[PDB]
RNA sequence: AGCUGUACCGGAAGGUGCGGCUGG
RNA sequence: GUGGGAGAGGGUGGUGGAAUUCCCGGAGUAGCGGUGAAAUGCGCAGAUACCGGGAGGAACGCCGAUGGCGAAGGCAGCCACCUGGUCCACCCGUGACGCUGAGGCGCGAAAGCGUGGGGAGCAAACCGGAUUACCCGGGUAGUCCACGCCCUAAACGAUGCGCGCUAGGUCUCUGGGUCUCCUGGGGGCCGAAGCUAACGCGUUAAGCGCGCCGCCUGGGGAGUACGGCCGCAAGGC
């Protein structure tokens, strides 16, 4: 529909979940898929496989779309990083740079009581 | 801050003789200088818990030096007390 | 009666006779607070390593003068009122120290 | 090697040489410690001092994006 | 027993215990309970407490919420016949039916108990809710409670628990329980204490809906002046805050008087007060 | 892992909030 | 006195970015969140993830350290002003002007209180969910500011202050010089003599001495009782 055959794409790195939204040069998003989206509940969301499978419904969705090319962003630290980097890699996008936007406060709100005792 | 003309001109106005700059007299007024000038600081600024001490500090080696001056020689005691102001 | 280096990063985007306005404004307000020029150096444009008012250009002008000390603030408080000035930075003039010779 | 050894001789309380403080950056705008940069604690202490200000001046970076896996 | 308890204990293959036997007599002996009165005791355990409860009761009925330990208890207490036990949860169940089907021969009943205190102050706070005509209640509820339950007007006791008791019968601390007398030492002391019941409420009748609302409100902020408590805590009572200094006055209650700091019949008195005046 | 000043506790065999200590 | 040096020492103004939350606009659809595993909760009135603009509060990542400063409490974005303490060199001036200190006076983390603001995140009490506490989702005080109270602690190096003498080795922060080294002042480790019940201390003494202050006299009852002083109260002495 939108034709635009170049993006990117966010992947949302959680201890708990995957999230990878494509969108186009823009930011407007086009399309998206995380762990939930595939079927899993619960701790399965987090694993690993999770966020392969969760890149690869995402890609399959922008390309049907008509993309071939994008440019992936991700953010945080969780446990489907690497695993979603490599799935989406090898989907058939020709991604092109890889770059790590990882949000963290210069000492401002103060966290909660479990993130917390840290010196 | 107590440029070096200030101190100069108190130094040389208080000595003894010329090139003194050590008697009790020199001593007492640059104290008397420096404990007024921390007095306007300490007055506008009320929450400045921390110069307080130095003010203090500054009043005791003053009330200290004093107490020799007058032991020794009430006159000139008389007479620096007088021309400072002190006790007044 | 002290040094100072006065930092002024200002809209890139204003052409001959509205920078010449802001420089002579600037200037004026400058000579009005007692101070004195030592030298002026005129960097021009430079590239923001991030956006300023949303526009990664900014013109630069870095003033050393010499003025009274107790004055310093009101005049950073008098440059800054201008909306096409951007940063204004007052700071003592230090010493070049020296490593690595 | 070390980012002193890395360069000539050059003015730590200069705030507007960007060419040589952007040396003493990592990929990421963050400031290098002595384990990298190779300076005394006297001159890291400066060097951070004129690495914050140049930061204020908006001529060095505050963060940036490291671009690798 | 000491050393009775590990052969019952090993005897099955299997938690704190009164193992001594003095002080087990002598909390009965402050329940004062004879053929006269019977017992209903809701935290029986192994037993320990029934059977010398039942040398000299009239007529007992336990209450044990677990199965587990029911196989137990019948074979721990086999000589004795007054035992009835309900495998009941007492919150759950209603007391006044087993009050007018077990004990109908019987004369009357004290509850004696020892139970967990996460479970007791629950229980105790029901059989007093809904006004069981029983004579009186003994419990072990870990002493640092049973001082806010008594907790004369002051003294960092008097809270919400103190009123709430007052209100529906009288408090007093009877005995101190030595720690380590338990075979796991619980790291704290704990006092058996006796509520003895009343005769209608100790005060006015007038709200008990506001009457408890107002308790809630004026303890709060504990460590607040009553004014800014009711300003703050009592339903908008912004708006009304010209109402309530009008009130203060009349009732003679300072507004800055920490209403930790104030009597039931005080609290009686501006119960009425507030009702039919705010709104 | 405890301890401690302070403040609460109508699921106190004790818990929690804000700080401190190692006498872990 | 003259010349110079380092520093999150204190107060008052002023501005820089990252992040969380919220509001508006755009694009897009079925989950998001959370756990040991789940639930409560939020979401088709469009949530999560994404981009742009705006509002507000609080804290200042990297440097950052076994670091630095202060009498202790304690003190981290940056700029300016005002201001306290301290070190070194020259060895210029006075000529014992010194040390300690019962009372007094001032300062005093956090948690609390009063009178007015403020309120983003977190979070006693409280409200719900799982499984006795724990853990999960919400949430008032509080945390922030101004003024006035409170005056406590594992307020600790559990070591009062000053001065002199008694082997050294090593790391480090900061001055001076005739710069391989030498000479001051701080902060740490290992150790002579010595001390100690032992552990351990050891030029930063818990060694050897002198001066002044404080305090102890078996445990519990008890920091309780009464009295007095202070506090709005909690409470403090």
């Amino acid at each position: 529909k939108r034709q635009v055959a170049s993006g990117r794409a966010y992947i949302h790195a959680s201890y708990n979940n995957t999230i990878v939204t494509i969108t186009d040069p823009d930011g407007n998003p086009i399309t998206w898929s995380s762990g939930g989206v595939i079927g899993y509940k619960g701790s399965r969301k987090g694993t690993p496989y999770a966020a392969q499978l969760a890149a690869l419904d995402a890609a399959k969705k922008a390309m049907a779309y008509g993309m071939q090319s994008v440019d992936v962003i991700v953010r945080g630290t969780g446990a489907g990083r690497e695993q979603a980097i490599r799935a989406l890699q090898a989907s058939g996008l020709q991604v092109k740079s890889i770059v790590d936007d990882t949000p963290v406060p210069h000492n401002g709100c103060r966290p909660k009581k479990k993130f917390r005792k840290a010196s | 801050p107590i440029t070096k003309e200030e101190k100069q001109k108190v130094i040389q106005e208080f000595a003894r003789f010329p090139g003194d700059t050590g008697s009790t007299e020199v001593q007492v007024a640059l104290l008397t200088l420096r404990i007024n000038r921390l007095s306007e600081h300490l007055k506008v600024h009320k929450k400045d818990h921390h110069s307080h001490r130095g003010l203090l500090m500054m009043v005791g080696q003053r009330r200290r030096l004093l107490r020799y001056l007058q032991r020794e020689d009430p006159e000139r005691y008389r007479a620096l007390i007088e021309k400072l102001g002190i006790r007044g | 009666m002290r040094r100072y280096e006065v930092n002024i990063v200002l809209n890139p985007n204003l052409d001959q006779s509205q920078l010449a306005l802001e420089k002579e404004i600037i200037q004026r307000a400058l000579e009005n607070y007692g101070a004195r020029v030592e030298k002026v150096e005129e960097l021009g444009l430079r590239r923001l390593a991030y956006p300023i008012a949303k526009d990664p250009q900014g013109y630069f002008l870095w003033y050393q003068v010499e003025m009274p000390e107790d004055r310093v603030n009101d005049l950073a408080r008098e440059l800054r009122i201008r909306d096409n000035v951007r940063r204004v930075m007052v700071v003592k003039s230090q010493e070049p120290f020296l490593a690595n010779a | 090697a070390k980012v002193k050894a890395t360069l000539g001789e050059f003015d730590l309380r200069d705030y507007r040489n960007v060419e040589v403080l952007k040396r003493f950056l990592s990929e990421t705008g963050k400031i290098l410690p002595r384990r990298r940069t190779g300076l005394s604690a006297k001159e890291q202490r400066i060097l951070a001092k004129t690495i914050k200000r140049a930061r204020i001046l908006g001529l060095l970076p505050f963060t940036e994006k490291l671009v690798r896996k | 027993t000491p050393i009775r308890t590990k052969e019952i204990l090993k005897k099955y293959g299997f938690q704190n215990f009164l193992i001594d036997t003095n002080i087990l007599n002598r909390i009965v002996d402050h329940a004062e309970v004879t053929e006269k009165t019977g017992v209903i005791e809701i935290g029986p355990g192994i037993g320990a407490l029934t059977e010398q409860l039942a040398k000299r009761a009239k007529k007992v009925v336990a209450f044990e919420i677990d199965q587990r330990l029911l196989p137990i208890l019948k074979d721990t207490l086999s000589p004795y016949e007054n035992v009835t036990v309900i495998h009941q949860d007492v919150l759950k169940a209603d007391v006044k039916s087993v009050i007018e089907e077990q004990f109908q021969d019987c004369d009357e009943i004290m509850v004696v108990a020892n139970l967990p205190y996460y479970v007791t102050t629950p229980i105790i706070m029901k059989l007093l809710e809904e006004h069981l005509p029983l004579k009186g209640i003994v419990v072990m509820l870990q002493k640092e409670v049973a001082e806010r339950m008594a907790a004369d007007p002051s003294s960092k006791e008097y809270g919400s628990l103190s009123i709430a008791v007052q209100f529906y019968t009288e408090a007093k601390t009877v005995m101190i329980v030595p720690k380590t007398v338990f075979v796991p030492q619980p790291n704290v002391d704990s006092a058996v204490i006796r509520l003895i019941l009343r005769d209608g409420p100790a005060v006015d009748v007038e709200n008990e809906s506001f009457f408890f609302q107002l308790i809630k409100a004026s303890f709060a902020q504990r460590r607040k002046t009553l004014l800014n408590n009711l300003v703050n805590n009592l339903p908008e009572g912004k708006a009304q805050k010209s109402t309530i200094e009008q009130v203060l006055e009349e009732t003679n209650i300072d507004g800055k008087r920490r209403g930790e700091s104030l009597s039931i019949e005080e609290f009686a008195a501006l119960s009425n007060g507030l009702y039919k005046a705010l709104f």
